């Protein structure tokens, strides 16, 4: 045919990115879209740091 | 010609850990099961992602 596909699937990291500042109190917090999906109820997630 | 010294002595440090519980579950429909698809079969995809 004139026009091909393929696919590719990569295995990484699990990381989100915070898209609005939070405060220490809030409980609630923004990422970017769809990046929720990937988490469920007892997921451990830490702070990046340089 | 004096006499023996008084004694003294000391005690170990002690250290502790815990023991923590890991899951993850992979679900599908025995429907999307049984379909044909061109990336392969989703069950085996999932497992291996999960």
């Amino acid at each position: 045919d004139p026009e091909f596909s393929w696919w590719e699937e990569k295995l990484t990291h699990n990381r989100l990115e915070v898209k609005t500042e939070a405060a220490a109190g809030v409980t609630t917090l923004a990422v970017d879209t769809d990046q929720a999906w990937a988490c469920v109820k007892g997921d451990i997630l830490m702070v990046e740091s340089v | 010609g004096s006499l023996a010294p008084k004694s003294a002595t000391r005690n170990p440090v002690k250290l502790n850990n815990f023991c923590q519980i890991f899951k993850k579950s992979y679900e599908i429909t025995k429907t999307a099961d049984a379909t044909k698809a061109r990336t392969g079969s989703a069950l085996a995809n999932d497992k291996k992602r999960r």
